[PDB]
């Protein structure tokens, strides 16, 4: 993994600063081999090249000590200061990548406080990153990360910082488009549905310019999603239909299980069961083809709920599956869907019970953190 | 403060291995063992292999 390789390069650097030769050599070797077995991103390749150079500098500064009597040798700790002093630009760049990659690794480990701390250290080193497009890429990645951590305001703020830089270049309309997608998804979490739609629409027009099938489709899907979240089911249908058409014309297999799911569910909810069934059959098949584990179970769930009675025992297995996967947001939503199914059927005892399930799920620790070395 | 792997190198030194024998035992180049010792000896503040062995043992 790109994320794990960067963290190994981090460890390599810590051994280099200590002049621990065996350790640094072992990591250097393992890292070279791992990168020889992959097409690494440009950021990772550069970080490695920098560290390779820095490792050779370590050896170069050590070399004169070989011929020195011991008392004439400087303390390694001072050698290190000299290196950092005479190679200030290298060091700063290394600090930027070290912290960025450690932050990414911590995020991956779901260590959120730790990720933020490293992301901030990285940002303070951004001055060493000259290319303003590379800066925008950092802000863009911060935006995606805080979208994931649901620090919605910070996510929008970083998207704005990225957008401002992309706006000044002409060859980056695609990234600009994705900044709009970032604004939209954030608006969506804020329930600002019209604002989200409006940005998805902008993104759409841009993706159509760039003739980008995937983005075009996703954009259309997200609009349908917004409509669906407002329970405006009829209004969502045409957008889901258009998205599917786009995905299907090109052969974007990965996107299809999803594109078929909400529209299938909608037709169940609208009581359009023959149409539901056809969407279901197709969506289920696409999921089987792509080998999509999650969507297989979710299409299965639609049957369990809308056709099978409902089948509460199968629904329960599904709920447990989602939870084991930490798909809490979907789990809440599906429990609501079950509650609402029973509600319309005037089965209020069952509805109330699933509404209770919803609250239980909202009580789970979904993104817990840990303080670093704070005494209680 | 030696890493476990640096201690390992020193342990082989105490047993009387040559640099070449340490290299082979640890799958490192001899050159790397030389660098390692220069670093290790500096850290132990000693000026010889024999004397690194003594400070090691205390
Ligand atoms: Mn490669």
């Amino acid at each position: 993994s790109s994320s794990s390789i960067g963290e190994k390069i981090n460890e390599w650097y810590m051994y280099i600063r200590r002049f621990s030769i065996p350790d640094a050599e072992y990591l250097r070797r393992e890292i070279k081999q791992e990168l020889d077995q992959m097409e690494e991103d440009q950021d990772l390749h550069l970080y490695y090249s920098l560290m390779e150079f820095r490792h050779n500098l370590m050896l170069e500064y050590l070399e004169p000590l070989e011929k020195m009597r011991i008392e004439e040798q400087p303390r390694l700790s001072d050698l290190l200061l000299e290196i950092d002093k005479k190679q200030a630009r290298l060091t700063g760049l290394l600090e930027y990548y070290f912290n960025f990659f450690r932050g990414m690794y911590e995020l991956d480990q779901r260590e959120y406080l730790s990720a933020i701390k490293f992301f901030k250290k990285a940002e303070s080193k951004l001055i060493f990153v000259k290319d303003r497009i590379e800066k925008a890429e950092f802000f863009f990645k911060m935006s995606e990360s805080y979208y994931y951590m649901k620090q919605t305001y910070f996510s929008m703020d970083y998207a704005r910082q990225a957008y401002e830089i992309y706006k000044e270049h002409e060859a980056y309309n695609i990234r600009l488009l994705q900044c709009h997608s970032l604004f939209a998804t954030n608006f969506l979490d804020l329930k600002q549905y019209e604002d989200a739609i409006s940005h998805f629409q902008k993104a759409y027009s841009m993706a159509e310019a760039e003739k980008q099938p995937q983005l075009m489709g996703r954009t259309l899907y997200n609009i349908g999603l917004c409509k669906n979240s407002q329970s405006q089911y009829e209004d969502a249908i045409p957008y889901f239909k258009r998205a599917i058409a786009v995905f299907e014309e090109s052969n974007i297999l990965p996107s299809l299980p999803q594109a078929y799911f909400l529209i299938t569910q909608i037709h169940y909810k609208l009581g359009k069961i023959d149409k539901a069934h056809e969407y279901h059959s197709k969506g289920m098949a696409y999921s089987q083809k792509a080998g999509d584990v999650i969507y297989l179970s979710e299409f299965e769930f639609l049957k369990s709920l809308y056709l099978s009675g409902p089948d509460e025992e199968a629904i329960q297995g599904f709920f447990d599956f989602l939870e084991s996967k930490m798909l809490y947001a979907d789990l809440e939503d599906f429990a609501i869907d079950v509650a609402k199914y029973y509600h319309e059927r005037k089965n209020f005892q069952k509805a109330s019970a699933y509404f209770l399930k919803v609250e239980q799920v909202r009580q789970l620790i979904q993104g817990g953190v840990s303080l670093y070395e704070i005494e209680v | 403060v030696l890493t476990p792997r640096e201690c390992l190198i020193l342990q082989e030194v105490e047993k009387g291995f040559t640099n070449q024998e340490i290299a082979d035992a640890l799958h490192l180049s001899k050159r790397s063992i030389e660098y390692s010792l220069t670093s290790i000896f500096n850290k132990l503040n000693v000026g010889s292999r024999t004397e690194a062995v003594l400070i090691a043992k205390s």
